[PDB]
This record gives C-alpha cells, sequence and structure tokens, in this order.
C-alpha cells in the first residue's frame, strides 16, 4: 500500500454523527439536583 | 466496551443524582408536625407524594 | 407520663424521643437503641444536616400524642424543668437548669401544645439561650445561638 | 328524630342516612332500604372514592330537612352517643362508643347544623378517629385516619 498514514482520531461516515448523538449526557439532570441541593443548603447557609 | 462502561457510568451518576434528589424530597418533610402541605407535594409529586 | 416520652441507652438517659404529631423524633446526635424493643423495630430515617431522626406513628398509640402550634407568641412557656421565657426570638431558661443529657424535652404552652425541641444551650453566665430545633408554617428550621453546646 | 334517619336491611339495623339540604345522603356500603318507601324509590347517584349514594329530596319533606355550613372550628361538637373532640384536622370519640353499625349518623356543631357524617373509625387506644366525608368550602372532601375500618 501506499497510503498507510492513519491513526485513531481519523474521520469517517455517520459515525461521528453516531457518537454526537450518543452524547446527550446527564448534566441538565446534574444541575437540577444540584438547584435542589443549594435551595436546601441557603435555608440556613448565609455565613460559610 | 470502556465506552458502554463510561456510558453505564453516566446513568450510575444519574441514579446518584436521582436518589440525592429523593433524599431531598425527604429532608423537606420527614413527617413534620403539621403533616400536610399540598404546595409541597401537589407540584413536586417525586415519589410517594400521598401523605397530605 | 402527662408529657414524659424517653430514649434510654444502658440505663443512662440518653436524651428524650417524642412522638409529635404524626412524627416519632429523636435527636440523631444521641446515640443507642430506644428502650422498647416495640418501637425499636420501626424503619427509621436519619439527617445529619439537622440532627433529626423520624419515623411513622404507628396507629394504636396516636391517643397519647401532644397537640401543636407553628405560631409561637412572646411570653412564658413550660418544659420538664420549669419555665421558659420566650421574647425577641429569643429562649432562655435558668443557668444550670439543663446539661449534656437534656436534649429531647418539648417546649409547651399553656394549653399543653408543643412548639419546639430542646437540641442544646448556650450558657452567658446568669441565664442560658438554648439552641433549638422546631417548626413553623411546616418547615423545619434550626436556630443555634454563636457558642452553643450540644445536650 | 333530631338529626337521624333509620336504614334497616333485612330486620337487622342497617346503618343511617340522612337528609341535608336538598341532598340525600347514605353511605355506598350499606346494603339496604330507607324506611320511607317513597324514598327508596328515587335515583341515587353511587361514588365509589366517596364511598357515597345520593338522591333528590322530594318536595313533601320540607320540614325534616337539616341545615349545613361548611365552617368547622376547632373544639368539641355533639352526636347521639356523646363528646366528639375536633382537633388537628381529626375528629375522635371515647373507644367504645363507635361500633360495626352506627355508619350513617351525622356530626353536627353546637348550634345543630350538621357538618359531617361518619363513614367509619380506626381505634388508636383511648380514643377512636373517625373516617369521614364533609365539605370544606362547599366541595366535597374526604378525611380519612390512617387503618380505617367502615362500621
Amino acid at each position: 500500500a501506499s497510503h498507510t498514514t492513519l491513526g485513531v482520531q481519523d474521520i469517517s461516515t455517520t459515525a461521528m454523527s453516531w457518537v454526537q448523538k450518543i452524547t446527550g449526557g446527564v448534566g441538565l439532570i446534574v444541575a437540577v439536583a444540584a438547584l435542589i441541593l443549594i435551595v436546601v443548603l441557603c435555608v440556613s447557609f448565609s455565613r460559610h | 466496551s470502556v465506552a458502554s462502561f463510561v456510558l453505564l457510568s453516566m446513568v450510575g451518576t444519574a441514579v446518584g443524582m436521582c436518589v440525592c434528589a429523593r433524599r431531598r424530597c425527604i429532608t423537606p418533610y420527614e413527617l413534620t408536625p403539621g403533616a400536610t402541605v399540598p404546595f409541597l407535594l401537589s407540584l413536586l409529586c417525586c415519589v410517594r407524594t400521598t401523605k397530605a | 407520663n402527662d408529657c414524659i416520652f424517653e430514649v434510654k441507652h444502658e440505663g443512662k438517659v440518653m436524651g428524650y424521643a417524642c412522638l409529635v404529631g404524626d412524627k416519632v423524633m429523636k435527636p440523631a446526635h444521641v446515640k443507642g437503641t430506644i428502650d422498647n424493643a416495640d418501637l425499636a423495630k420501626l424503619a427509621f430515617k436519619r439527617s445529619s444536616k439537622y440532627d433529626l431522626e423520624c419515623a411513622q406513628i404507628p396507629v394504636h398509640m396516636k391517643s397519647d400524642a401532644s397537640k401543636f402550634t407553628h405560631e409561637k407568641p412572646e411570653g412564658y412557656y413550660n418544659w420538664h424543668h420549669g419555665a421558659v421565657q420566650y421574647s425577641g426570638g429569643r429562649f432562655t431558661i435558668p443557668t444550670g437548669a439543663g446539661k449534656p443529657g437534656d436534649s429531647g424535652r418539648p417546649i409547651f404552652d399553656n394549653k399543653g401544645r408543643v412548639v419546639a425541641i430542646v437540641l442544646g444551650g448556650a450558657n452567658e453566665g446568669a441565664r442560658t439561650a438554648l439552641s433549638v430545633v422546631t417548626w413553623n408554617k411546616d418547615i423545619v428550621t434550626k436556630i443555634t445561638p454563636e457558642g452553643a453546646e450540644e445536650w
């Protein structure tokens, strides 16, 4: 062969759109749980 | 396989945030003396909402 | 047995637990076990943040429970060791009436309605301002003055 | 005949039905017939959630109707077997004052306005907490203590 220069950051067809669609993370639900945690702390956490 | 692993740890952290959210459903309303909060439970509805 | 409810551990009083409204209440910091085995087998929930332990009261004991109110007018109230002064947003007691071990005493009004549970106190010489856990418009609130000791 | 009207079924006394406003109220679990033959033939509406059977009062029974109010202050009230405590959102009676068969008796205030009908009760030791349906701000609502059985 003569085209051998390839590695692991190798662009392709639909593949990277597929790994985009798979990466629907949880950080929104984590953020709303952090919101509940914050609203519990701030009932009496005005100092520290 | 480790991609499936990291996605299942993301589901595990979803479980952790959900169980912390159910514990912070419980800690405002243990079973307060009043034992009647429609203004809490009628909007939250996380789990076992039926106790007034 | 008029208002007295108690958790005891290995012969010594480790404070008190009280069933109030629809809740079984126990300070979380009191170590040990409720000294009634029928009680000891229920599902208890612990909160370290507020130092609260809660359980659902069984039906067949409901008629011994204390009435309650969220409303605390200024004045004098009652607890196990006598009168309790409330004024200025401040609960106070004569110095020496309370010590480590006394956590859990209810405060009740002239009609016997419990309004607060004693958590501890801060001795300031002649008087002692008590640190308290209480409830108001169905929300649990802990009030702690600086330099308060756990009871 | 003050506030209570007999329901009987196949020789055995089977609870009570009540004339209130322009309404006939009867617990749904009560089988049998109201002891007025004109009454027994009306169109009855069932509500399973509230255990209620309802009928239109005929015009000619003007003098048997009660008076009512939605307003229930805390305190003590009256029924046929004695005092009924209302406090904490709860109706209670001395244990043994009520039994299977007593379902259908109304609860009324000191001014004789019917405010509630008994559906059943939960024994809590010294007193028994009643399961009842009643109208708060003119809307029907069921108040049920945990573990209540029909009487």
